[PDB]
């Protein structure tokens, strides 16, 4: 068990799951940046990685 | 426009003092469904808009001016004739800048460019009050109320 | 051949390559490269196709004798390409108008205004039309103002000497006489032709030819009416008189509205007591 997973994995596994799933997932909830003046301009996030 | 003769029918029914009875007669002349469809088209051709009340539908208001033209003062944008129609029906004194900020939830510099582009052809002829709480100005014509 | 480190520090490097001498400064492929193949290869290609694009624009501008209208013809052609893309990728014109009746409907058609809550709700429109690939290009060094010119036509020079023999230093008329050039570049042409030649210019100022073929070219190539000073002066006087009559009618209507408002205020004061 210590060889496969290890003792200290309360931070490593959680941060790896963060940078693998959540850092790519929560940007899809905020991608549309439409403005008041000139109603044509936008950005759109399709990918994000560290 | 030039859809059919119903523009002339709208002029003849909007010549005098009109009410809901004029629309009763206009729906009374021909068959009802084609009249409702073509009248919806004519109201989509920059004409009088209906009024929601206890009664069914009213005109706005009594005259046949029909001057917005939607594309031609200096440039082409479908935002300016909207704001001109907002300041057509201001009422007795006028309309605030904060009131037109509150409606349509737009920016304030588009209101400033509306101010400039409509002041370029004299429709922002304002009447000034004695006090200035929130700039109760920018009525249509004639500097009429004076508080 | 390919990218391989042939040799260096001894002689002309030749292990696997096509070089046979030193001083490779001219084209500057020598040893081998392994960095930025396609993104740096497809940059001079993009620059070259944009330069050929501007050259074929300069060639098309000779036919239509209106510069900025040729630019609007170019953007009309590219928006014809845009409506072709509207045919390709995709009613479709879901937009608004100058009035509130926007859609479908102006309101409900059953009994009364039913869709007024939906008609009263701009930024939802058709935009997924123009898709183009990306790059990492640049426009630095100096960008902004400039002058895109060419080696000038000798027939244009003969026409210029005939014009200056016929209708002289008349900068606006000379800019209109060549209606696909511009103003500052023909001013540089004025000082350039003022530099090198005294003889034909002195004979040109000696000539004093009357301007009829110049007006002939300016009325054919531009299709302008050129109404005379009496007709244009009468039209300007009629426009000024119509504006003065409209201003006087607006002042009289404002005075009548103020008198009606004063009468209504007196009637309200009489009805208040």
């Amino acid at each position: 068990f210590l060889k496969v997973k290890g003792l200290v994995k309360q931070h490593l596994d959680s941060f790896n799951y963060f940078v693998d799933t959540d850092l790519k997932k929560i940007i899809k909830a905020n991608q549309l940046i439409l403005s008041d003046v000139d109603p044509e301009f936008y950005l759109k996030y399709v990918d994000i990685r560290v | 426009l030039s859809d059919n003769a119903k523009t002339l029918h709208s002029q003849m029914m909007s010549k005098g003092i009109g009410a809901l009875f004029t629309q009763q007669e206009l729906q009374k002349q021909m068959g009802i469904g084609s009249l409702t469809d073509l009248m919806s088209i004519v109201q989509e051709l920059l004409d009088k808009n209906l009024i929601k009340l206890v009664k069914q539908n009213d005109e706005l208001k009594f005259q046949g001016v029909l001057e917005s033209e939607a594309q031609k003062k200096a440039t082409m944008s479908a935002e300016e004739a909207l704001v001109y129609s907002y300041i057509e029906a201001s009422g007795r004194e006028g309309i605030w800048s904060k009131t037109i900020k509150a409606r349509t939830n737009l920016h304030q510099h588009v209101v400033l460019k509306c101010l400039k582009s409509l002041e370029s052809q004299r429709y922002v002829k304002s009447v000034k009050s004695v006090k200035f709480p929130t700039r109760k100005i920018y009525m249509l014509y004639s500097l009429q109320p004076s508080v | 051949k390919k990218v391989r480190d042939g040799e260096s520090a001894k002689y002309f490097i030749d292990e696997e390559n096509f070089t046979m001498a030193e001083l490779c400064k001219p084209n500057f492929p020598i040893g081998q490269i392994s960095e930025n193949f396609e993104k740096s290869k497809m940059a001079k290609k993009a620059k070259l196709e944009k330069r050929r694009h501007l050259r074929e624009l300069r060639m098309r501008a000779r036919q239509e004798f209106k510069p900025l209208h040729s630019l609007t013809k170019e953007e009309q052609e590219e928006e014809e390409e845009k409506r072709k893309e509207e045919r390709d990728k995709l009613e479709s014109d879901r937009k608004a108008h100058t009035a509130i009746q926007l859609k479908g409907t102006m309101a409900i058609d059953e009994e009364t205004m039913v869709v007024d809550r939906h008609k009263n709700a701009e930024n939802e429109y058709k935009e997924k039309v123009d898709e183009n690939p990306f790059a990492n290009l640049y426009n630095y060094g100096s960008y902004g103002r400039g002058s895109y010119t060419d080696p000038w036509t000798v027939e244009e020079m003969i026409k210029f000497y005939k014009a200056l023999s016929m209708w002289g230093t008349d900068f606006n008329l000379i800019s209109q006489l060549y209606p696909y050039r511009s103003r500052k570049q023909v001013k540089a042409k004025f000082v350039n032709e003022e530099k090198k030649r005294p003889i034909l210019i002195e004979l040109a100022l000696r000539s004093k030819l009357p301007p009829n073929f110049d007006e002939y070219c300016c009325e054919i190539k531009k299709n302008i009416g050129t109404v005379a000073d009496f007709n244009e002066k009468l039209i300007e006087l009629q426009n000024e008189h119509k504006h003065h009559m409209k201003e006087i009618e607006e002042a009289k209507n404002t005075a009548k509205e103020e008198d009606q408002t004063a009468q209504r205020l007196n009637d309200a004061n009489l009805n208040k007591k």
